[PDB]
């Protein structure tokens, strides 16, 4: 609703006050914060990549790259 | 996660074994300060045998 304010303010010939644009900027980041953390995610080992002698139970030799 | 095995201990061990494996070392059975010289040969022959 802060971001809403900014968007509709020009309808009424109006510049949104500073504190508002600030709070909108701030708010919009926070919406995505927890999502951004979710979307981090490391990709798996590559098509190649040896399996590793230390790793027991061979399963798919080398690395799965798909699993 | 990956676990490689890049040891360096083996080569040492291999070396040590190879050394002891080329210096056989067995039994002897010398006679004794008192006994007759031909004391050992009987036993030794038996030992060597089995």
């Amino acid at each position: 609703f802060h971001n809403l304010a900014c968007r509709i303010a020009p309808d009424y010939a109006l510049e949104a006050t500073a504190k508002i644009i600030a709070t909108a900027k701030y708010g919009k980041e926070l919406l995505y914060k927890q999502t951004a953390i979710s979307r981090a995610k490391r990709a798996p080992y590559p098509s190649r990549m040896p399996t590793g002698s230390g790793n027991s139970f061979p399963n798919l030799n080398e690395w799965h790259y798909f699993p | 996660q990956y676990r490689g095995q890049f040891d360096v201990v083996r080569p040492v061990v291999r070396k040590l074994v190879s050394e002891m494996r080329q210096n056989p070392i067995d039994v002897l059975y010398r006679p004794k300060d008192g006994a007759r010289p031909d004391a050992a040969d009987v036993l030794m022959g038996m030992y060597r045998t089995d």
